[PDB]
């Protein structure tokens, strides 16, 4: 069918993704909604409601029923070259398309290099107070 | 909605 | 990062099969030709000059120096949906493109339909010939 | 060319 690491380009696949979600009928942050924004629902215990963008991998949690996923979206990751994307999946050029799936791969390097960074950092601090309370 |  | 069974629909990809491809400078049927035809290189033992669109999967064989790979094409299996393709590829749409391909998977299915039904012919004629054999 |  469609290659199953680009399903997150077609809304239907990110409203499938909307498995619980508390927030239907008579709030604005609806499935539909979230998934109109970007949003994919990836769910755990220590939070049942959180939401990724698919494109640039910005995590989104204490969604309230009059959230516009849109302006929860453009005011926490301005960058996001999907807010820009105005134009349907199938009226995409495969230019464009490979294009936006170059910066989203990207997206997804940077989201994991800030990660190892912060990883780092931490157990510097460790190293370092240690070596301290030897001092 | 707030970053985790 | 383009998927695989997909690829084909690249033309450098397509280029990139020739190998050992004798018609090169000079030549009407140059790999670069070829590639813009539709043509992938399969070569066996008993043709090793074998030719396929990677579209509608005819196979051409008994190739010549002077040879223009579009007319051939045209020539042996005129239905090809691939000979209309006038744009280039990242200038279609996702649409047009998920269109194509599925003509290609329809086409593919015929394909091997086409070659069950000459299977089941060639065993026939076995037993047949078997029966008589024996009459 | 001639097919297979
Ligand atoms: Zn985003
Ligand atoms: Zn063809």
């Amino acid at each position: 069918t469609l290659p199953p690491a680009w399903q997150p380009f077609l809304k239907d696949h990110r409203i499938s993704t909307f498995k619980n979600w508390p927030f239907l009928e008579g709030c604005a942050c609806t499935p539909e909604r979230m998934a109109e924004a970007g949003f994919i629902h990836c769910p755990t215990e220590n939070e049942p409601d959180l939401a990724q963008c698919f494109f640039c991998f910005k995590e989104l949690e204490g969604w309230e029923p009059d959230d516009d996923p849109i302006e929860e979206h453009k005011k926490h990751s301005s960058g996001c070259a999907f807010l820009s994307v105005k134009k349907q999946f199938e009226e995409l050029t495969l230019g464009e398309f490979l294009k936006l799936d170059r910066e989203r791969a990207k997206n997804k390097i940077a989201k994991e290099t800030n990660n190892k960074k912060k990883e780092f950092e931490e157990t510097a601090k460790k190293v370092r107070r240690a070596i301290e309370q030897l001092a | 909605a707030r970053t985790k």
